[PDB]
DNA sequence: TACAAAATTCCATGACA
DNA sequence: ATTGTCATGGAATTTTGTA
DNA sequence: TACAAAATTCCATGACA
DNA sequence: ATTGTCATGGAATTTTGTA
């Protein structure tokens, strides 16, 4: 029954290593399974300790009911099985080399491995201070389907920067 | 002269009859209900008026009693009055008797992001390294992010400012005149990505009360959380800015949290009223619950209140005042009145200032 | 176990009828206006209350709309206020929404002499070595003594009031319970002399009103007579004490002079009314004008203040508090109402504490 | 006309030299001359300047319309004299070898000379800190005229040491 | 068409600077 | 040029369950 | 047995801690 | 065991000088 809601579910993906840009080389990417809104952290591993210091600084916002993953070592440890328990998220996994994550998370995972290049090339060492202009665009991006971008539909007005 | 008529018995305006006006010593005296006084001459009054209120710089009546023990003339407290309209010392360092209108109560912020609150709290007991909070509430939503600090500094704010609106961009980011706010390092940082900058009044945390109202929560919970415990408060922030953004406001009926997003997250208790509604029914609930939101009014104004008015003599308020020393600066004029209760002012001289009439008082006499 | 009753149909006193109450998840439903709430047995309640609570330490109705978000039982908030009065830290955290009652207005006392307070001013900026003043104020007239001192210490006072009480005796001296009166040194100064020594409740400088309210006029008549000049104050106290002591106060019509000897000295403007009385018939008059003084009455209460009943928990207020630390301390008993604005607590733990209802708030709930 | 009243006459003389106590070695004498009130303040000399600045205490609880004393050099000098102008003191002078005042205030004085010989034997170095012990006696010491002490006529009630 | 008690709302009070 | 805020808990008011 | 203006009183406001 | 105080200057009230 229950229509897709924020913090539904959350889609966490590794993107790295990187050229070292502030002595940092992964991006750890949350994805709002309905909103289609995206965090990035960037962290010095792939990690669970690098996971978990970043998760607890999004879920000092808001905690997902569900967080999807791969299979990716960091995700499948028992720190970070002991952590979502501590928090009462759900883990789930999808199967290995099958990894499956709804079409509308795909296409933004996809736009952000994209936009990471088309600005990772020419300054591929800069990148950590263009994580924050690089969020708003992605969340500020029209969805061809709904015509609502992840800052409208997370926060239910229009944004100060628009694209 | 005007003195030599009297004793011949002849009318003055001012001078009653029926009292009899004689000589004695060369000083002309008058018999009086009180007693029988001195008239001086007009050329000695003010003279005399002066040495009276010297004695301890006395007001209208303590200095009028003074005087009433040797001398009459017409209209004594006249004459008293004009000297302690031009007594320098007096006005800059006595108390004002009358208090600063009532409060307004500007209308809450239409939508989130549309004006950021910001403050640092601190120093706080070292923790990690750190001793300051970097406190950001949203005007609309009162949601909030904490961030720990070493110093109040702008790079501070910088670097944790460019964390948070890496989620979005404010229209507008009020602070007090803080050294870290008013850099022109900040304005650079915010003219580079659109955001207004506007500050309070000086020394007048009234003008912040969004944050300053926020931090007296943080500082409580973290108290309470660190009852019997050493104060460890860096690892607490993130729990206590969760905990606050998800505690509902008995006035408004709902949290922070709700009224950003409109829904609650994972959290313990959380609110299922829209379990049915999508996302789209639920987000015009949520603009329909934004614009009905409690707006407190003003109070009534005090038995003895005052408003600035252009062209009134003003005195502003010494910020930090060195021991025995005036607490008021000389007198200047209100140049505008930008609303009831915030002025600005031809100063100290002279610079146009903007200030909050509380750290005003109008110049007596 | 009384949970089972209710599927069934059968009524609790509690539960009202017309609502139906299913089972879903091997929980307990029901329907209701508001929606469909869980209601927990009642060996969870205390649990829940407790969880809700615990996120934010939050008061009544925040509390009660978390827990209100999944549950339903009769009398909810009955089991919140009893978590609230169990909070060891809301208890010493929150502050108290409830005023004093209206302050007393002690008696003026009836002679001069009967009544000495005292209080030191500073640290001063230095002047000839000297950073402090020894305020001693007659309470029957107000007449004042300043004595200059290097530190607010016990000789100092003992040396002053030596120079003093060559003059006469008090009865009584207060003072607050800085550490230069409550010395035992000066103690046996005061019994070698039958002085009686007679304290203010600890932290509470209303109840030297008095002399504090003197020692603003001291300051701001420095103040005056030092702008533009460097603080030489040492040199000006004898002109203060001086012109304090022959300034009117305008409600009572009199000087601290005049109200002491009846007449005045040979000072600027000095009153002559009696200079046809003996001084027989002269300080008769005086003992008239004397027992005829204005004296203030207590204000009205305001909305919602308190007053301490004997067997009440009350807390006492932490006077230094560290940063993130709890400004009250922990609930204590009212042994003895001394008046109603004073009362006699046994504290941390256990020893009698005379103190100040305005540094007492009634324990909530 | 005018009956006599406090403040209106204040005589002053010094006695010593006297044993050191706490180093000084004269008492300048002030007496009411009309309630007989007795100030008494220790000097290094009998000097204008010990004069002026004993005096200067006094002087800011109560100015005398007059002060009246022999014409010891101290009071004669024109330093002195131009202090008392300054405060509007009008300054009278007893002619040499011929030292009168009122006869309330020579019974007076007297007393005073006494009452320190009777204490400045036995302890004759230890004269200083009685000084506060000697004036309270005096100030509460009945006058056989008017039957009432010093302290009664200056402030008009009884005092809580008598005598 | 009215009751007592529970639920809700009101709002002074104080603390953030 | 800019502007007070709001958690708290007794008391006051209004709603509720039952008639 | 009445008026306007001066004189006096009232009293909120803030500052001493 | 102890307790608010009072100068200040506009406004409100009362007194005054003249009729
Ligand atoms: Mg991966
Ligand atoms: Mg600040
Ligand atoms: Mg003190
Ligand atoms: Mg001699
Ligand atoms: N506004
Ligand atoms: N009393
Ligand atoms: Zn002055
Ligand atoms: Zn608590």
């Amino acid at each position: 029954d229950r229509p897709q809601k924020p913090f539904d579910k959350f889609f966490i993906d590794y993107i790295g290593p990187l050229p070292p840009s502030q002595g940092y080389l992964y991006v750890l990417v949350v994805v709002d399974g309905m909103t289609g809104f995206t965090w990035l952290y960037p962290t010095k591993a792939p990690s669970t300790s690098a996971t978990v210091k970043s998760l607890n600084v999004l879920t000092s916002i808001a905690i997902p009911k569900v967080i999807h993953s791969d299979q990716g070592a960091a995700f499948t440890s028992s720190t970070f099985a002991e952590w979502a328990k501590e928090r009462g998220i759900h883990l789930e996994f999808s199967t290995p080399y099958h990894p499956q994550s709804s079409g509308k998370v795909e296409r933004k995972n996809s736009d952000i491995k994209r936009l990471l290049t088309k600005l990772l090339v020419g300054r591929p060492t800069k990148w950590y201070d263009l994580l924050p202009v690089v969020q708003l665009a992605l969340n500020n991006t029209y969805s061809p389907v709904l015509k609502y971008t992840p800052h409208q539909l997370l926060f239910g007005i229009d944004s100060n920067t628009p694209f | 002269a005007e003195l030599d008529q009297l004793l011949q018995g002849h009318y003055i305006k001012g001078y009653p009859k029926q009292y009899t006006y004689f000589l004695e010593d060369g000083k002309v005296k008058v018999s009086r209900p009180e007693g029988v006084k001195i008239i001086p001459p007009q050329s000695d009054r003010q003279k005399i008026v002066l040495q009276a209120h010297n004695l301890a710089h006395t007001g209208r009546e303590a200095t009028l009693l003074k005087i009433a023990n040797l001398y009459w003339w017409p209209n004594m407290r006249k004459d008293v009055v004009k000297q302690l309209g031009r007594c320098q010392q007096c006005l800059i360092t006595n108390a004002s008797n009358k208090a600063s209108g009532p409060i307004l109560r500007p209308d809450r912020p239409q939508k989130p992001f549309d004006k950021f609150f910001i403050d640092y709290i601190g120093p706080l007991p070292p923790s990690q390294g750190y001793l300051y909070v970097l406190v950001v509430v949203d005007g609309m939503t009162g949601f909030t992010w904490l961030y720990p600090t070493k110093a109040p500094s702008t790079s501070a704010t910088v670097k944790s400012l460019n964390v948070l609106t890496s989620i979005a961009i404010p229209k507008v980011i009020h602070s007090d005149q803080g050294a870290a706010f008013t850099s022109s390092t900040f304005a650079e940082w915010a003219k580079e990505r659109g955001i207004h900058l506007e500050f309070s009044t000086p020394y007048h945390p009234q003008s912040s009360g969004k944050v300053e109202r926020k931090n007296s929560d943080i500082k409580r919970l973290l108290t309470k959380l660190l009852v019997g415990r050493p104060t460890k408060w860096y690892d607490l922030l993130p729990v206590v800015q969760l905990a606050l953004n998800n505690t509902y406001s008995p006035v408004l009926k709902y949290t922070p949290h709700q009224l950003l997003f409109g829904i609650d997250s994972n959290t313990p208790f959380a609110n299922q009223d829209t379990l049915d509604l999508t996302r789209e029914e639920e987000l015009s609930l949520l603009q329909e619950i934004r614009t009905s939101l409690y707006h407190p009014s003003t109070p009534p104004a005090s038995s003895r209140s005052w408003s600035p008015v252009v062209g009134q003599l003003v005195q502003e308020r010494v910020a930090r005042p060195a021991s025995l020393r005036p607490r008021w600066h000389k007198p200047s004029t209100v140049l505008k009145v930008l609303n009831p209760r915030t002025v600005v002012i031809l100063d100290h001289l002279g610079n146009n200032r903007t200030v909050s009439i509380d750290n005003l008082k109008p110049t007596s006499h």
